[PDB]
């Protein structure tokens, strides 16, 4: 479901890193959205129409959603320092699709 | 019934059926009597088990899941797709556009999980498979109001019968099932392309509809389907690198054939 | 309302069918349909190409 | 007299001429028609333009040189920045057409070479990742070569299709493809291939940019050979003309 | 009630049983079918259809499209063999993942004649004499073209038309042979010689390619349907 | 068998289609062509599955009570009513009255009941389900003499058996089932005010047979109501709001429909 | 006795078939039935019967009967949008809780036109002229009359007559369309400008409200039943 | 004393009933009952309203 | 019943609905046809859409003030750049066409004006 499952996003220190997590829903998806982003552990969340922080020390206040339930749930972080696999699991009962985003530098 | 051989004698002519123009595309049509003597053999052979109907008829798992009845995986739940198995999915690739009818039959396993809890005396399970047709509502746990069944169409089948075989009628909106779809379901050409953009069967769950007894068990649900009345357009060739997912036609290259010791070598 | 077929049987017998169902979508597979039709992809040439004649003259 | 190599076919307002060409391979053998009444499903009026968009279109040449894999050109692409065909395509919603594909390749009695001038219905084709699938203007080209790749194509985090020539992309065998409406280029007796595609869809009609039907795929089995002296520049010319066009769902243009 | 006994059997599943089901959802209008091009019936017309075969499989040849091309020269010599491969349309790897051998891997028994269909790829000019030839079983693949000269041979010619078809005639004792390897039913042998040499002007090339195909003629038949031993899985995809 | 689509050209007349008058209260009988060119396409499609029959005819949970064998709730009493579930309810209510058989089928669970007792080898369950017309005799106790049956309409069911199933002809001393009923049982007009006044069906009274064995088991039993032979008169809107009750139609205000962005947004 | 085996499906429940099953009561005479003035047949012809359609569902709006009426007033300027919602009877909240579309969502597949009825309801002098407008799908929804002016549109105009239909032609490429959400079966989208503009006379209102019905064409089908994700439960009643 | 029926099969076939229980509210759901009049609710009006016609003259 | 002043045109994929109109006036008195053959000079085969560049194409709307002089569209020019009508016409070289030409202006009761709509050949200005 989600667009290029398996990405290689490199950029440099000091400008944000657009993190593209776009999804298209089949007709047999009917379930509460769930977006889970996890980094390598959960950078944020979104369960109920609502966004948590999760309290994560490395990026905290760094990490938001460009955009919701339209189709899109990117993150733009914010002045990296942050490397390794960047991974976003929206969630459906049917299927549950996962993305794997390595971020350098 | 196939076609008999006729009977030859000695030849000498200046039409040639041997010698043709393979560019044409025109497979030639040539008997084995065309270059050579042959006698008059009456074929009875048949092509009865050559016939598509034949070939694809056979009962065959796409898929099987385990749900237990206490614990973290309550209830099983997998999306309607013939892709996930192999040998189902690559008989049927073997034809572009397909149109057949379903018999789906579910054999179902039960098995006591090792545990410490004594007198397990487990009554006889009783289990319930739903199909959700796309857009319906779907559970989210064992014992939600969907489980109730309003009007989609589930099977309640008591462990130790016969195993449940409900068929199912042509369910496409287009003419024809595609087996392959050159195409992008975004008209902006961005977004998921292939065979799961068009291809959306409802989703199907199974559930223990009694705990059954004190000690944990799993029960294992195979799922066969059985294409019959099938009609099949634009034959494709076979695929010949193995599968390496379910929702594409993504593949590792591999050798065109497996190789010989010689190009003269006999094995 | 009984429909009798032939049964398949070797070379060198009757059998009665009855469909229960009224959805007509659970009758028993279709298998006895033996016909073919090689022109559509062998030989799919727009003039006819005799072979016994020369292919391109 | 008679000659079976000597062949002209005219449509609209273009007409090309092959004085040695092998017979027209028409297809499944169904000639295109227009869509019969018994199974349309659209209700509006469609537009049948009949001579603005049955015409040959040429594409761009593209070099026949010895080290060459193949070609691959989704004909509902090719076209699509093509004259009125291309206009009324961006327009429609729905559109229905049969193809008239013609590979043009010229050579002397000294070349040597084989070509398989093969047009596949529902070319879906597989990412060098397994995970991801190829991005447009990767897997489809705007009057592009497209040109595949013998060498097996990296797999990274990348969208890039699988050219491997010896799969086809679909990773079948490319030798068991000749089962699609197929003519060789054998440059010693044809120097030219026509294959009349029907139009091959699940449904009556389909969107022409949303998906791609058919795509001419030339995949050269022996390669080309000439001995010094002889031309080496030797092109791959395709002219591909759309008939029978019927269009539906008249729209603001774009995509 | 109707008295009934339930006779050995009953309660059980067949994979390969036809009966009757309930259809889940009553009375569902199917989409109503249309014409698409190309409707297929039965498999056999499917092998009828040409497909080259990659009989230059030789170590990494199989990676490359150098598979079907198969090499000819001029050569001072004649008798040369050209290739040789076992009459095994199932289990012999130059036929196995052709589209009649891959069908037929679908298959146990198999029966009937083949069309090796050769096409001479080489330049206008070259002009080459080649004793295609089958040996039938029972003795030695024949290692001279005086010893392919005996079985059934064609002397096929190269001029303005390229192709020459081998029609294989069905030369067997049993009805039906073995898709897989067996002693009792050995296909047989087919090999090419040079019945002459592979001639060239000056200014041509003098090392030409040589394609060839496989049909199944208007006597083929199989029977028996197997799963197919090429695929492999190992978990759900 | 759905009507097809008429064939029109271009056209200029005093005669309007389009423009109507929707104050007078019939829907305009437009078809595509009026507004528009169209061609004349022959449509093959049914209205088959949007029956009436066929749209209640799915078998759907109504009520699940669940009785032990051995304790305080040795039996279960459940009054008949097709309100107490969401999905069949609200199906029914799209009509004011409707007049159908029922088909009952029972599904019967059994389940070990975490204990200490030892040495639990429990025999196979026989379970009874009863139907007390109203008026009828009821049982207070799991072994009354009302448990013997004398005239009233029961199933013995042993448990591995294919699940009960009695068809029901219809039951109402009116002329029809009344989904909506404006109106008080008292003709003071002091009392209980809605459905649940008219419409009685007898009482469900489900026991085990049998003890079954050492352990205590906790039997659940689910009552599966299919409408059949359905007529239907009066159609009214579909309920909008959650219900709340099953004697009552009282519901909680609710948003006439979801929002969305603007008035041109389009999600 | 006579001899059965049980086929596989045996002793199992479905919840969707068709069978016979003795009566628990036996030769109970029903009560006969009479003659109630509007019986239906058919959930279709429910369907074609006119419903509002709450076009303006915005906010709080959707918590007052502001929901169904469609704000139009005299601005100075001409192209302005009135309205736009996409075609999807089931999964647009603007058709959702319609009488067609809630019918709708118990089905999953849909086929056939559509009647959006406008009637109206300003003053008696004032007149407005509007571009009732259904563009097909594929492109982007039209942000410009102009744009609109292309695709299949009525200019209706307001007289002694109110109401005018836009009669939504069925353009698809598939013969069904499904009732949710889904990229490959995208309706298209349906949308309302100024012709010119409402004009009134003086001493009366200039901002006038319309109201917008949905029906089914004589051509309308559903298929595959399915329970509707609108009701909800957590314990019985 | 078997009743023969048409089964519901696509466009572009019999299947064989009978009544084993007498009851006659045992007998199967009669689900092949395609009769449909919109009259009764779609134009309900008393007075026929032609719709090429103008409605309100 | 029956009324004179209602009327409408369809065209295409797009129709016209007009509650208050005075009787359409048919050119000179000649419905626009296809080109005869009795009087044809290219030989080449014409395209006719007859549906794609045959709709009701609405133009930009222009205020009518008290000080509005008048306005003038050429209508060949007026479509150039509007859909087929316009691609076909930047394409093919010859071009014959019928016009259906309709202008909508609708003022309450209490307002009061008067146009003159005509379409005049040939305005060599």
């Amino acid at each position: 479901s989600i667009t290029t499952p398996e990405e290689m996003i490199e950029k440099a220190k000091g400008e944000t890193a657009y993190l593209p997590c776009k999804f298209t829903l089949s007709p047999e998806d009917q379930g509460p959205l769930d977006i889970e982003w996890l980094i390598s552990q959960v950078i944020i969340l979104y369960s109920g129409d609502k966004i948590y922080d999760d309290y994560y020390p490395d990026l905290k206040g760094r990490v938001h959603f460009t955009s919701l339930k339209s189709g899109d749930a990117s993150i733009n972080v914010t002045n990296l320092q942050d490397i390794g696999t960047y991974q976003c699991k929206v969630k459906k009962a049917p299927g549950v699709a996962n993305k794997k985003i390595h971020l350098v530098v | 019934r196939v076609a008999d051989t006729v009977g030859t004698g000695p030849t000498n002519s200046e039409a040639i059926p041997a010698l043709t123009a393979a560019e044409t595309g025109h497979t030639s049509q040539v008997v084995p009597g065309d270059t050579m003597q042959t006698r008059h053999v009456k074929n009875y052979h048949s092509r009865s088990e050559s016939t598509v109907e034949n070939f694809l008829c056979r009962s065959a798992c796409v898929y099987f899941t385990e749900y237990k009845n206490s614990g973290s995986k309550r209830y099983a739940e997998w999306v309607v797709t013939t892709r996930q198995a192999a040998q189902l999915r690559r008989k049927l690739e073997f034809f572009t556009y397909i149109r057949f009818d379903l018999e789906l039959t579910f054999v179902i396993t039960s098995t006591q999980q090792p545990s410490t809890t004594q007198n397990q005396d487990a009554q006889i399970l009783t289990h319930q498979i739903m199909y959700v047709p796309p857009g319906g509502p779907v559970p989210d746990k064992v014992d939600s109001y969907v489980w109730q069944t309003s009007t989609n169409p589930s099977v309640f089948w008591t462990e130790g019968n016969a195993p449940p075989r409900m068929s199912i009628p042509f369910l496409s909106i287009g003419n024809a099932y595609s087996n392959f779809y050159d195409g992008w379901s975004d008209f902006s050409r961005d977004g998921v392309y292939g065979i799961n953009t068009l291809n959306s069967m409802g989703t199907l769950y199974a559930r223990h509809v009694n705990t059954g007894g004190t000690g944990p068990i799993k029960s294992t649900i195979r799922i066969y389907f059985k294409p019959k009345h099938v009609k099949a357009w634009i034959p494709r060739p076979p695929r010949l690198c193995q599968y390496e997912k379910a929702k594409n036609v993504n593949f590792q290259p591999s050798g065109v054939t497996t190789t010989r010791q010689s190009i003269t070598a006999m094995t | 309302g009984a429909q009798v077929s032939t049964q398949k049987t070797g070379a060198h017998i009757h059998y009665t069918n009855i469909n229960y169902y009224k959805d007509a979508a659970s009758n028993s597979a279709t298998r006895q349909d033996f016909a073919q039709d090689p022109g559509k992809f062998t030989e799919p040439v727009k003039d006819i190409m005799i072979k016994s004649l020369p292919a391109l003259n | 007299g008679y000659s079976d190599r000597v062949r002209s076919i005219t449509l609209g307002n273009s007409t090309i001429t092959t004085q040695e060409c092998a017979n027209v391979v028409v297809g499944y053998g169904v000639w295109p028609d227009y869509l019969k009444d018994n199974e349309a499903t659209a209700e509006d009026q469609p537009t049948q333009p009949d001579v603005a968009t049955c015409r040959f279109y040429t594409l761009d040449s593209v070099q026949w040189q010895k080290t060459s894999p193949g070609w691959w050109w989704k004909l509902p692409d090719a076209l699509s920045n093509l004259g009125l065909f291309g206009q009324n395509m961006q327009y429609h919603y729905l559109g229905r057409t049969g193809y008239t594909i013609h590979v043009q390749c010229n050579a002397s009695k000294f070349h040597q070479g084989c070509l398989l001038v093969v047009c596949v219905p529902e070319a879906e084709m597989g990412c060098a990742t397994l995970d991801n699938t190829p991005s447009s203007a990767e897997l489809l080209g705007g009057d592009a070569a497209k040109e595949f790749a013998g060498e097996p194509i990296a797999s990274g985090s990348n969208k890039l299709v699988q050219r491997v020539v010896y799969n086809a992309g679909m990773g079948i065998g490319v030798g068991n493809l000749t089962i699609f409406p197929h003519q060789w280029i054998n440059l010693r007796t044809n120097n030219s291939a026509t294959i009349v595609m029907p139009y091959t869809n699940s449904v009556p009609m389909d969107n022409m940019f949303r998906h791609n039907n058919v795509t001419l795929m030339v995949i050269p089995f022996v390669p080309l050979d000439y001995c010094p002296g002889s031309t080496t520049y030797v092109p791959i010319t395709v002219t591909i003309a759309p008939m029978n066009a019927e269009y539906n769902g008249l729209r603001l243009a774009g995509h | 009630g109707l008295p009934t006994m339930n006779t050995p059997g009953s309660c059980q599943f067949l994979t390969s049983d036809d009966f009757q089901s309930p259809s889940a959802m009553p009375q569902y209008d199917v989409t109503p079918e249309m014409r698409i091009p190309g409707e297929v019936k039965n498999l056999m017309e499917i092998a009828e259809v040409d497909s080259v075969v990659p009989v230059q499989n030789v170590g990494e040849k199989v990676n490359s499209m150098e598979a079907y091309q198969i090499p000819v020269r001029s050569n001072e010599g004649s008798g040369t063999q050209v290739f040789g491969f076992p009459l095994q349309p199932g289990y012999s790897s130059v036929f196995s993942r052709t589209l009649l051998g891959e069908i037929l891997n679908y298959y146990t028994h198999w029966s009937g004649s083949i069309k090796l269909t050769f096409m001479f790829c080489g330049s206008a000019m070259a002009t080459g004499k080649f004793l295609l030839a089958y040996s039938p079983l029972g003795a030695g693949a024949p290692t001279k073209r005086v010893d392919a000269m005996l079985g059934t041979h064609v002397v096929w010619d190269v001029g303005l038309q390229s192709s020459c078809v081998l029609c294989i005639p069905w030369i067997s004792q049993t009805h039906y042979r073995y898709v897989a390897s067996d002693e009792c039913t050995a296909g047989g042998f087919i090999t090419c010689w040079y019945q002459t040499n592979i001639v060239v002007p000056a200014d041509a090339q003098s090392s030409c390619y040589i394609m060839c195909f496989v049909s199944a003629c208007n006597d083929f038949s199989v029977r028996l349907l197997k799963d197919t031993p090429f695929i492999s899985q190992e978990n759900f995809f």
